[PDB]
């Protein structure tokens, strides 16, 4: 149920390595990326997270699961916010 | 009596001859050769502008050596090690490890042109190149072994090239790539006309100065006497490009520049671009990063590379943009993962030293400075967890360095993917991309770091597990903060 | 966790050496990267064109051993060394040129010596040259640093001979300017008689691309023959006419030659170490000895001529 | 790229002596061999850079005659760290150049 | 092959024989030889310790200065004119003055040996010691000449040996007395043994430790290098001594001995030991002078003396009491007497220094303390005028040097004077009188430089006319306080 | 008053010459301070027994000029560029003896050449120490640096030829153990007759006390002899008795010996700027020429014997 | 005269080895060519006095053992900036050491 | 009438050239010499200068002159206290 992508937060300068789960929610990836930017090189902020694939247009709907996002492993994914 | 060189040179390179036992192409094989069909006749007009001859050589490179060693014996007691700033010891870790054994390496490459190159003036200087590089990998092993004792990362010196850690497998696809993997003419074009007149000059030269700045001039001394062999061996590109495009393979010759030029230039931004701006202590930098960029690589390898008849390539506007940028977030990344370094890496944020870099690059505080920020608040507050990292970054398919962009105010960052035979990769730059496209058969197997994490290869698939995957043999070598977080006290 | 351990005195890899570590030693030993994964020799894609080339030609070949990096030159030449040496041999060689030149000895050799030179000396040139390529070919392929590097100083020494040549194939053209001295050493060697065993042998040699094959025939064949068949009876050939530079230039030039025997020998009694080797190395010396013996026999057969 | 533009269009060309006994000689070589020519020179203390337009020769006799002691010009090479320029050498001198105008 | 030395060395040096055609007085006339009556044949087993051959010398020699240049060469840029203590550089110009020329004097006492020693090996071994010394002086004139340029009392390197300034004339009375003006046996006991195995090694190593600790690299290699010379063609002198005492001529060697050494003491008090007490920066005195004497000339140079079967010098416990005193007098006069001197001394009395020189020398701050609080006193009080002296020393008639005793608490100064053919001579110890009275034929008639003043042969007969007789040709060229009196604000 | 003045770029004795100081002229010119005060050469009693010395053989001499100082060595060697060149020719020399005995040159010398080597050649260290010590007497005496300077090298080659004898001597008593050779060299140089008129000649040149007439007699008489009736005639007689090593050897020998004559030639130059000097050196010359010619006569006579 | 004395009264032979590659070389041979003795050694930086009781012996072999390249006994010359004790040298080593004992 | 003596004044390190006159008495030889020395490098102090003869026992009287003293020109006295 693993499962890796690779993500870029928000004003961060960088692309990890981020495993998240197939069942995971784009609100719970959305976390499990802030773990590894977010006080580490980012500044907190008021705001809601959210997922979209790499310099996509469209955002993932906040209660959409990876699994039915149709994303594949190892894709790369921005965290993001409204 | 002597008779001059001039007199007798032409028979020192009259051998080229007609095969007539094997053929042409079974002694010259394209794999190896890259003659591009291009007859053996056309290959006679080669003409080496910087000549040498064999009783010349022995003797000036006797004399050379003499000096180099000379300086480091007068030097022994001079407190380089004791007294220097760590910043300034990591440069020479971070150099000699990264450098050695490449230098060894080098030989082959001359090796492959002094075999398998049809200019018989390209087999003749091709020889004296190998001689070249088996010196500097012998300088650059003889050099640090005296520092062993003190320090464990100094065995890198030896060591990184055997080993799989991020930039030594950086600096070997890299290598491997332009130097060992190619055939001969490749070889010559990327190799001796690109890295070696385009790139070397600024971790030859331009760190040169900033070494003598830093009173260290067992080192200054060293690679400058080093870069006067490169810049001899190096001539032997010029020619071959030109002989290329006399016989209609300007495009081929172009794309093989273009591709050397951003494969070096990456490579550089990582390991020369943070020693420049960052390590090497304020005081001592003679220029930035980017303004030795400008002498070294526009001012004078770009203007070279026009007057032989080439263009400017076609990534240009990309590549300025990218100085302005890249080797800021390539620092940062390298010092917040720190510990997968061999050298201890200095963070270079005090305040005094951001107003040099606000200087030298205007909106670096809002950009790279918001992550500097946060990072130096968490060490005030001894926040010490959120100042190491707890996972692995992306890195590029082609230079084996991690995905980077511009951070802060005005958030940038791109990653450029493509999927072949079945395989999804992911590449730092529109231009390593197209390098890849350029060849696949070289790359399309290669699996980076992080590939092989994902693919079960790096047990365990931990930190820890990647830790000692990297060939890490005990903690000390490990990278850690240069001057153990001191600099904090001055924000 | 890790371990910790203290810095060591010398590279991790020299660590256990009894002895204090050497120049050579420090400088030269364990070098070759590309021999530590067997299925990706160089950092690319494992079957790349040079890594399926260096798979098929370095790690196949029949001669084999599990540690030829223990390899040592029995001179254990460096690179400072090897220029102090040889800047002593070629300051030595062009005193000798000087002086004789001086006395005007080539105006003095034997009636015809000048034919003799222009037809079997001056085309060594081409000889001299594919030694180089063929050295450089077995340094690029050779499993081990140690062994590489005995390759460079012998690839260097070929060219030291070759410029040898140049030098005097040019300042006898100045004494005997009607022989076609430093002018038809290229026709000679594509369609003289006494060179063609020579060429024929070269030429199939530098297709050797066995890295294992390549050492043997260049170093334990075809350079020894080169030894006893074309320098020997050159030297008695010049003290018959006269000729009292050649000798004494050609002693520089076999004190190189030795010295290639030496390590070549070394490198022969360390893979001897493997039993299944002697079969191997006995198996290439036959199969090229008849090409070396050939082409002995017609340059010999063209010198006495 | 204003900046990147001008730094591109020079037609500087000339040795880069690496620090040691060459510098001051190669830079009065390069003013008495170039007259008429302003020669620059950037000092970056582990090297220098120096440059005129176009052209910039360096005879063995002149400087034999700056250096001080015997001199032949196959030496340059153990402190000629550099150049800019094509290069075209001889027993007796050393010409850096450029083919093109920029 | 080649046979080894021993198989053949001897030959080399049989090259006695037996005079037919002239005398052997004739041929080694005793005034130029001075070989004491001993006959030929018993010098014939004099066996040079330290021994070379011509092609080793030549191949070893080039080695030496290829070193010795290449250093100098790779540290031009280290600043250390522009960043050292001024102090420092006094020190420079101080010894290249003081010893440059003489050092091609030495050439002509070891000229004088080669042609006049009746020892075969002694005629070899001077002729490499003839080498040697032009080696010295040129090395000497040549690493301070890039200095000319930037100060006109780096000119006195070239310059001193041919003025009539009194460290100069210091420095030529000893030299000709103890290398240019004597006879070959004189030589070989009073140059090469006393001078070059006792007190050279203070200047050329005990100087080279301070050189290093101050960080100029370039002179401390230069002169530990030029000193394996001296340490080899020294070793003339321990044969000739041990010939002349087993024929007979003990007492003759131990006189000539015990002169060449006060005589030296005398001089090198002067110049080495305010170098090593107070020019010196305190954080570079690897040792004080006296501790530099207790190594060099009591714990190396005696005990070799002795081992050799000479005595102790009959002044042993005046030279022990003369190493605690008198180069603080002589430091404290050179530095009041500034403007007669070509280098700029340095005052050294900072209260951190003066607690170095009472831990080193108890008792300090009551004698010479005492003047320097005087000096400091007005110093602080812009009193200038009595900071400088409006009169001459009064000077010893053999060593040059002023007339001083302790001053302040325990007061003591002894002149030691002589009536001798109607005229009067002083001389500032019992040992320089002893000296005068061993040989008056070489000292009778020579007048020192105040001794000229009085008898008008300097004119104007004022300060300013013996400063323009002393050769002084411009007002840059007059010594002054090495830092400009700024010292005084340590105060 | 004092004026102030700027730094000089140079010694200010040198700072009035058009052309920039070479490293010659820095290291090399004016360093005699002796010459400075006529009265008192020494810093000591004007009349000293050193001080009436050089007053009486330096100062009093009848050969005069008002600024030998000027003098240059033809050559501008400095002690730095000596070494350099004779390290390679010592390395040269080392080289031929070497390899002429890997080949037993000794061996294959005409039957008795021993004996004449023995007689004529290895004797000539004694020759050849007196012009070391000759050599060294006009080192100190001359009354400028740059005078010296060409004699100090001029001692230090007379040594290296003395040292080459010497070598040789021991090297061919291997061959040949029953000649005397490194036995009776002192009885030869003071009884054969063939040494005497060298002998005679040296040991009187050796009590020419003024520096004038020893530089005169040493370089301008007995030096050239030396040249033209030792060194040459040798080389022919080895030549006529297979000895190929020795005419290498002399030639190395001569390059010394010519450039002793090329200074020596230029100092006669500068002299002869004084008309009066002229008459002064062929007075000289005429004094010594006959005790030269009889040198060599009868060494001549003993050679060809 | 106590001081004096006792500094006088010593038996010290062996090399003081000038700043170089010499220095660690010299240290180890002493200890390794003359075992049973103890080896001190004084850093002045600039050069390293390094002595034993009554006699010291550097052999060829060892230094050029210790030093880690081609060796002849005649290059020590070239870092033996002094030494105490009286000489004895050859091919094959160097000898430091006293007749007297004091 | 120009008198050179050298002179050594009581705690100072050397002997300096002093011309006095050959009329002076010992009270202004003392004066004379003084003037080099005292505030120079001798602190000054209560009492009375005396001349004498170097190392002599003897001081000669304030009233004496030079003249009448039997001194010699160039002859080394000292300048002491009572
Ligand atoms: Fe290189
Ligand atoms: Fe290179
Ligand atoms: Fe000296
Ligand atoms: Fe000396």
């Amino acid at each position: 149920s693993a499962f890796p992508v690779h993500a870029a937060f928000e004003k961060d300068f960088l692309v990890q390595l981020v495993v998240v789960d197939l069942n995971d929610s784009m609100d719970q990836v959305a976390e499990k990326v802030a773990y590894h930017c977010v006080n580490r090189r980012v500044a907190p902020r008021e705001g809601v997270m959210r997922v979209r694939k790499h310099r996509s247009t469209e955002l993932f709907p906040r209660d959409m699961t990876i699994a039915e996002s149709g994303l594949n492993p190892t894709e790369v994914i921005d965290v993001v916010f409204e | 009596a002597m008779h001059p060189r001039k007199d007798w040179y032409e028979l020192t390179r009259a051998t080229n001859w007609t095969p007539s036992y094997v053929t042409e192409e079974q002694l010259f094989p394209e794999r190896m050769s890259g003659h591009m069909g291009i007859p053996l006749e056309k290959w006679e007009s080669y003409d080496e502008p910087y000549k040498t001859s064999y009783p010349e050589y022995v003797s000036i490179q006797r004399e050379k050596d003499a000096g180099a060693y000379s300086v480091k014996a007068a030097l022994e007691r001079a407190k380089i090690y004791e007294n220097s700033d760590p910043g300034w010891i990591s440069t020479l870790k971070s150099h000699y490890g990264a450098i050695a054994v490449g230098e060894y390496a080098a030989v082959t490459g001359e090796g492959r042109m002094a075999r398998f190159s049809k200019a018989p003036g390209n087999r003749n200087m091709a020889t004296f190149g190998m001689m070249d590089e088996l010196r500097h990998g012998q300088l650059q092993l003889f050099f640090p072994h005296e520092y062993c004792k003190k320090d464990r990362q100094f065995d890198w010196a030896w060591r990184a090239y055997h080993s799989n850690e991020w930039a030594a497998i950086a600096a070997k696809h890299f290598f491997d790539d332009i130097i060992t993997g190619r055939d001969a003419i490749s070889v010559a074009i990327m190799l001796t006309f690109s890295f070696e007149t385009g790139f070397t000059n600024m971790q030859f030269l331009g760190l040169a100065a900033d070494a003598a700045e830093a009173g260290d001039y067992t080192f200054a001394n060293l690679i400058s006497s080093i870069q006067t062999d490169e810049s001899r061996h190096a001539q032997q590109g010029g020619p071959a490009l030109q002989l290329l495009i006399e016989n209609g393979k300007r495009e081929e010759a172009q794309k093989k520049v273009d591709m050397a030029i951003w494969r070096a230039w990456r490579l550089f931004a990582v390991l020369t671009g943070p020693v420049m701006d960052y390590y090497t202590p304020l005081e001592d930098r003679s220029q930035s990063f980017k303004e030795f960029m400008y002498e070294w690589i526009i001012g004078q390898f770009e203007r070279s590379l026009i007057d032989l008849g080439l263009d400017k390539p076609w990534y240009w506007d990309l590549f300025l943009k990218d100085i302005d940028e890249l080797h800021h977030s390539y620092h940062m990344g390298v010092w917040y993962w720190r510990t997968t370094a061999w050298w201890n890496p200095a963070a270079g944020v005090t305040p005094e030293e951001r107003d040099w870099l606000e200087e030298k690059y205007p909106g670096w505080n809002k950009r790279w400075g918001r992550c500097w920020d946060v990072i130096t608040e968490n060490v005030l507050n001894d926040r010490m967890d959120l100042v190491s990292p707890e996972t692995l970054p992306s890195v590029c398919n082609m230079s084996q360095i991690p995905l980077v962009g511009v951070p802060g105010d005005d958030w940038n960052i791109e990653v450029f993917s493509l999927e072949h035979n079945g395989r999804l990769y992911h590449f730092g730059s529109e231009v390593d991309r197209w390098v890849f496209q350029q060849d696949p058969v070289q790359y399309q197997n290669h699996m980076n770091i992080v590939d092989r994490f994902l693919a079960g290869q790096i047990q365990p698939m931990t930190l820890e597990g990647a830790l000692k995957y990297m060939g890490f043999q005990s903690i000390e070598e490990m990278g850690k903060d240069a001057h153990d977080f001191a600099w904090a006290d001055k924000c | 966790s890790f371990e910790s351990k203290k810095p060591m005195r010398t590279w991790s890899h020299l660590a256990e050496m009894r002895k204090k570590p050497s120049e050579y030693d420090i400088v030269s030993r364990k070098l070759h990267y590309s021999t530590n994964n067997p299925d990706s020799p160089w950092e690319l894609s494992p079957d790349s064109p040079m890594n399926l080339w260096y798979k098929q030609y370095r790690n196949a070949s029949p001669l084999k051993h599990d540690n030829w990096d223990a390899f040592t030159d029995p001179d254990q030449l460096v690179y400072r060394t090897y220029n102090l040496m040889q800047d002593g041999q070629e300051s030595y060689v062009q005193s000798l040129f000087d002086q004789f030149n001086e006395r005007e000895h080539d105006q003095m050799v034997r009636e015809g010596w000048e034919h003799t030179m222009a037809r079997c000396y001056s085309p060594l040139r081409y000889l001299f040259h594919c030694l180089q390529m063929s050295s450089a070919y077995v340094q690029q392929m050779a499993p081990a640093s140690t062994i590489s590097n005995c390759c460079i100083l012998q690839t260097a020494d070929s060219l030291r001979w070759l410029t040898h040549t140049a030098y005097r194939t040019h300042e006898l053209s100045l004494t005997y300017p009607d022989a076609g001295l430093g002018e038809h050493e290229r026709e000679l060697w594509e369609k003289e008689p006494g060179w063609q065993g020579l060429r024929e042998l070269m030429e199939k040699q530098l297709t050797a691309f066995d890295w294992g094959e390549a050492f043997v025939s260049l170093n334990l064949v075809v350079k020894p023959m080169i030894v006893e068949s074309i320098f020997k009876p050159l030297q008695q050939q010049a003290w018959e006419n006269n000729d009292t530079l050649l000798p004494l230039l050609i002693d520089s030039q076999l004190k190189d030659a030795e010295r290639h025997s030496r390590w070549s020998k070394a490198l022969v009694k360390h893979a001897l170490e493997n039993p299944d080797n002697h079969a191997v190395i006995e198996g290439w010396i036959e199969k090229w000895r008849p090409l070396a013996d050939r082409a002995a026999e017609a340059y010999l057969s063209m010198l006495s001529s | 790229s204003t900046l990147a533009d001008q730094a591109l269009h020079n037609n500087n060309v000339g040795p880069i002596i690496r620090a040691g006994d060459l510098v001051e000689p190669v830079i009065e070589t390069a003013e008495i061999d170039n007259p008429g020519k302003e020669i620059t020179v950037e000092d970056r203390r582990a090297y220098v850079r120096i440059a005129a337009e176009g052209e910039l020769i360096l005879t063995r006799k002149t400087l034999e005659e700056q250096l001080g002691r015997p001199f032949n010009m196959q030496e340059l090479e153990i402190n000629l760290a550099s150049f800019a320029g094509q290069i075209q050498a001889d027993e007796d001198q050393i010409r850096f150049y450029f083919d093109k105008t920029m």
